[PDB]
RNA sequence: CUCCGCCGGCACCUUAUGAGAAAUCAAAGUCUUUGGGUUCCGGGGGGAGUAUGGUCGCAAGGCUGAAACUUAAAGGAAUUGA
RNA sequence: CAUUAGUGUCUGGUAAUUGGAAUGAGUACAAUCUAAAUCCCUUAACGAGGAUCCAUUGGAGGGCAAGUCUGGUGCCAGCAGCCGCGGUAAUUCCAGCUCCAAUAGCGUAUAUUUAAGUUGUUGCAGUUAAAAAGCUCGUAGUUGGACCUUGGGCCGGCCGGCAUCGCGCUCCUAGCCCGGCAUCGUUACUUUGAAGAAAUUAGAGUGCUCAAAGCAAGCCAUCGCUCUGGAUACAUUAGCAUGGGAUAACAUCAUAGGA
């Protein structure tokens, strides 16, 4: 059972501490692996697309989900990142800068696409948003 | 029509009986649900889920649904009904006069001041039903009802109208939620209050007043 | 209890069990309410008795038989 | 850089849960009785309350001969009377507790703009108070949340240049005037 | 050897007025009406008792013990069928 | 009337129906603002018929509010936080219409709080769901049985002041021989007080036209000036002082080296 002294302040306070690195959440946020992910803590990140690939769907899917590999600038990792809309691939083109975004999630796959936690945000200084929907141009 | 089959369907319907607190006092079973509806003239009803069950068997699996009604007016007395039936109507039609046959007494109570009408339950009450845990403690005038959907319809039904609610367990278990949510309410009027300390003066049974009509 | 107007408000101030002073609720079917006679003379019965109830805790431990002749035993 | 100690604050909260129909209904009904623009307006009312209410439930928790709630409570139900919020005799700072938001929307100046006469309608009385048509005591005020006390409920009545209580015709009035001279 | 009683053991049988997700349990009871004292120990499933560092051992191995990555369930009890 | 109708009530409305009234967005003489300008507040004259002075962001299977409508596509393209949708009759894609929520704002990414009694002191668990060390000893640590008067009364209207079988005083306070005196065990705990920056927080007052604010202002005959305000509180731990002596620590009358 639980200590219960009036003198044991010590002894609860030091088990709250080591206990509380077997939370998940506590340890991801507390041990320091977040700065040697790809964006190294920070929302958005921008790159230059390398090649566009295409990536199959999980099982209880079938499609083609096309994403754009991508070089980030601020340290030179490579990621793939999937760009949201129907025809939005046709404004990839190659060696344009781009923003990326996270999935959702934080860092975890989305959805039935494998292995992608990454999107496509703006394309040579403009919106995926506003190019599907012809508000402006490039 | 009715044609009632128990001595207090019968003490009923020849009008000697007015409320269903002679009934209560007794703790009397009621056996047939006319007996509430001419004693509580205002019950309002409300299915809260519709459920539906299977049973596997070697042709299939043969569905049945379940419905959960709360029933009550809004001034003291509630009742909830189960019931399971192969089609939704008759579930309904089912759990109406259960939760009638099952409506209880529910006291109210003040927080901290003893002005106007009772607003909370008196003190704090516990329920439980399967994991599922409810917690209902006073609240001051005016404060609403701090509770999910389910226990807040429950409560909207007693006509309590400030409570704090704290909940445990499997919540989404709706059939566990809204018992634990009736045995918490049931369980008012059993806490032992320094002013029911008063020796209490039994009165005749309604079997036993009423026994050379019977 | 009682509102601070002098008005009661409660409904039905329940029945407390004789032995163990609990109370009595209105879904407890298994407590019993006795009158027990009063002979006084020739003839030796009128209508007068004395009341007991007994909750169903009391009734389901087997301590009713003892409750009640104890409870019995009070001379008047 | 001074003008950075200037405070400021938010007036209303959104609900936790977004789509419910019970509270839509309900919200909607004092928008539409009471002739408000947005969920905003019944919601900063709302905020309103909870803290006059909060303030109000710490004093019951005290004991009396506290000066504290003495003081506090004097001066809350001197507030409470002072915008009509509280009946007579009701100085006791539990039916503080027991007051409802229709209470304050009650005292808005369109509420009593439209109780007193003056225009057909809750949303006729909106219109005609942002367009500088009515004053309270010898101000022109065009905002319909004014929310009057108890005292200059009586000298509300029109502004002194507008044409419905006060002097020279509008635009229109005018205008047809000259072309038909 | 028989009968009765009291301490102390290993257990068993019947029962809820109890507890529990139940199976069950007279201790797994005296818990939202939550506080007798104290030690160890858990925090979704994997990766993994793995890598690495330390330490003990002749050795086999023991103790201590991660991360990246991956995944929407894995799991407990009971019910109806097959 | 409610019969059998028919219309008339609060007008609920597709009604680019008809009709004037109202107004500030904009424009601008002027005055005012200001160091000079500017913006605001006043303001002459202009300035509203609904195609415009044209409201958006997200959605419509469930969670979760709102279509078993109509075209396209056919496990493709795509959507989808999660469950899932799409393989020729798509409530989920691409569009139209319609509807829904918030609204001058709304969506998305990341971090963080809540939800989370899923870090649990309050307040979680450990037979079988994750989880009692194979077993015992053992130091620190935590925890620790009962026992030594304020008990029996007076006293004035919760407490003072005494009296029972109250270890003393020279020295400070010292009633007209008289209460209420100080060092010859310490702490925790509790009570009260002092000293504690402002801004922030709470909160009293005050009609910046309301509000977010601000610290002002209000009356005079709104005439040679009157009344002014610019409170109050919280402030864990440590340190200083004050009363209490239940609870619990630590020190300790058997060498009488006692008074
Ligand atoms: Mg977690
Ligand atoms: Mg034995
Ligand atoms: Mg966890
Ligand atoms: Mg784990
Ligand atoms: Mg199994
Ligand atoms: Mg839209
Ligand atoms: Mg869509
Ligand atoms: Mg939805
Ligand atoms: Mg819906
Ligand atoms: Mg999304
Ligand atoms: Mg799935
Ligand atoms: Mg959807
Ligand atoms: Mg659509
Ligand atoms: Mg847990
Ligand atoms: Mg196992
Ligand atoms: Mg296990
Ligand atoms: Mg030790």
């Amino acid at each position: 059972g639980k200590t219960r002294g009036m003198g044991a302040g010590r002894k609860l306070k030091t088990h709250r501490r080591n206990q509380r690195w077997a939370d998940k959440a506590y340890k991801k946020s507390h041990l320091g692996n977040e700065w040697k992910k790809p964006f190294a803590g920070s929302s958005h990140a921008k790159g230059i697309v390398l090649e566009k690939i295409g990536i199959e769907a999980k099982q209880p899917n079938s499609a083609i989900r096309k994403c754009a590999r991508v070089q980030l600038v601020k340290n030179g990792k490579k990621i793939a990142a999937f760009v949201p809309n129907d025809g939005c691939l046709n404004f990839i083109e190659e060696n344009d800068e781009v923003l990326i975004a996270g999935f959702g999630r934080k860092g975890h796959a989305v959805g039935d696409i494998p292995g992608v936690r990454f999107k496509v945000v703006k394309v040579s200084g403009v919106s995926l948003l506003a190019l599907f929907k012809e508000k402006k141009e490039k | 029509k009715w044609v009632p089959v128990t001595k207090l369907g019968r003490l009923v319907k020849e009008g000697r009986f007015t409320k269903m607190e002679e009934i209560y006092l007794h703790s009397l079973p009621v056996k047939e649900h006319q007996i509430v509806e001419t004693l509580c003239p205002g019950l309002k009803d409300e299915v809260m889920k519709i459920t539906p069950v299977q049973k596997q068997t070697r042709a299939g699996q043969r569905t049945r649904f379940k419905a959960f009604v709360v029933v009550g007016d809004s001034n003291g007395h509630v009742g909830l009904g189960v019931k399971c039936a192969k089609e939704v109507a008759t579930a309904i039609r089912g759990a109406i006069i259960l939760a009638k046959l099952s409506i209880v007494p529910v006291r109210r109570g003040y927080w901290g001041n003893k002005i106007g009408l009772p607003h909370t339950v008196p003190c704090k009450v516990t329920g439980k039903c399967g994991s599922v845990t409810v917690r209902m403690v006073p609240a001051p005038r005016g404060s609403g009802i701090v509770a999910a959907r389910v226990p807040k319809k429950v409560l909207q039904f007693a006509g309590i109208d400030d409570v704090f609610t704290s909940s445990r367990g499997s919540t989404k278990t709706l059939g566990n939620f809204v018992k634990a949510t009736f045995d918490c309410l049931m369980k008012t009027y059993g806490f032992l209050t320094p002013d029911f300390w008063r020796e209490t003066t039994f009165t005749k049974a309604p079997y036993q007043e009423f026994t050379d009509i019977l | 209890m009682q509102n601070e107007v002098g008005d009661m408000v409660d409904l039905y101030v329940p029945r407390k069990c004789s032995a163990t002073n609990r109370i009595i609720t209105a879904k407890d079917h298994a407590s019993v309410q006795i009158n027990i006679g009063h002979v006084d003379e020739n003839g030796l019965y009128d209508g007068r008795f004395t009341t007991f109830a007994l909750s169903g805790f009391v009734r389901a431990q087997g301590d009713a038989d003892g409750s009640l002749d104890r409870l019995w035993q009070k001379r008047k | 850089h001074v003008n950075f100690y200037r405070n400021y604050g938010k007036t209303f909260k959104k609900p936790r849960r977004p789509y419910e129909k019970e509270r839509l209904d309900a919200e909607l009904k004092l928008v539409g009785e009471y002739g408000l623009r947005c969920k905003r307006e019944l919601w900063r009312v709302q905020y309103a309350l909870s803290r006059i209410r909060n303030a109000a439930r710490h004093l019951l928790t005290l004991d009396e001969k506290n000066p504290r709630r003495i003081f506090e409570g004097a001066a809350l139900l001197r507030r409470m009377n002072r915008y009509g919020l509280l009946a007579e005799g009701q100085d006791k700072l539990d039916y503080v507790l027991a007051l409802t938001a229709e209470n304050f929307l009650a005292r808005r100046l369109q509420t009593l703009v439209f109780k007193a006469g003056m225009a057909k309608s809750i949303h006729h009385a909106r219109v005609l108070i942002r367009q500088r048509h009515i004053r309270v005591g010898r101000q022109i005020v065009n905002v319909p949340s004014f929310m009057v006390r108890v005292e200059s409920e009586k000298h509300i009545d029109f502004s002194l240049t507008s044409p419905f209580g006060g002097g020279p015709a509008g635009r229109v009035k005018r205008k047809n005037q000259k072309k038909a001279s």
